[PDB]
This record gives structure tokens, sequence and C-alpha cells, in this order.
């Protein structure tokens, strides 16, 4: 929330998107790895009782 | 002024090497995949499963 922090940034191009983009490309794969290494079966197979 | 601009361009070039050298290892891993499927199940039968 500075302003002139701001202005000053801006003039060093698009650093914060790149590094933005970055971590939201490693959060979405520890979701593809969770879900390949375990949603491996179709259906909920229920225990006999 | 030109040490300004020459330090911040060279800044930007370093970091596109840097992912450029991190993205190029996970695709050689991938090509390591490759070629092992290629070995087991063209060139022959895999038993594992899946």
């Amino acid at each position: 929330d500075s302003t002139e922090c701001s202005n000053l940034l801006l003039q060093y191009g698009s650093f914060c998107t790149q590094l933005n983009r970055a971590l939201t490309g490693i959060a979405v794969e520890q979701d593809k790895n969770t879900q390949e290494v375990f949603a491996q079966v179709k259906q909920i197979y229920k225990t006999p009782p | 002024q030109i040490d300004r601009l020459i330090t911040g361009r060279l800044q930007s070039l370093q970091t596109y090497v840097t992912q450029q050298l991190i993205r190029a290892a996970e695709i050689r891993a991938s090509a390591n995949l490759a070629a092992t499927k290629m070995s087991e199940c063209v060139l022959g039968q895999s038993k594992r499963v899946d």
C-alpha cells in the first residue's frame, strides 16, 4: 500500500507477473501429484460386513 | 544511466536462462521415461501392471 513504491516498481518490467505465474504453476502441480498418486481406482468399493 | 540499463537487462537474461535450465531438466526426465517405454513395451512384452 505504498503508491510511490508501486510507481517505481512498474519501471522494472514484468518481474512481478513472472514470479506470480511460477508460484501458481507449482501450486497447481501439487494437486496434480495428489490426484495422480491416489485416484487410481474408478469405483469406491465397500468392505463386506 | 547506461550502467543502470545494463544491470537490469543482464538480470532479466540470467533469469530467463535459469528457467530454461529447470524446464530442460524436466523434459530430460520425460524423455528418459519415453525411452524406457519404447524399450520395454515395443521391443518386447512388459508384464508389470498399469
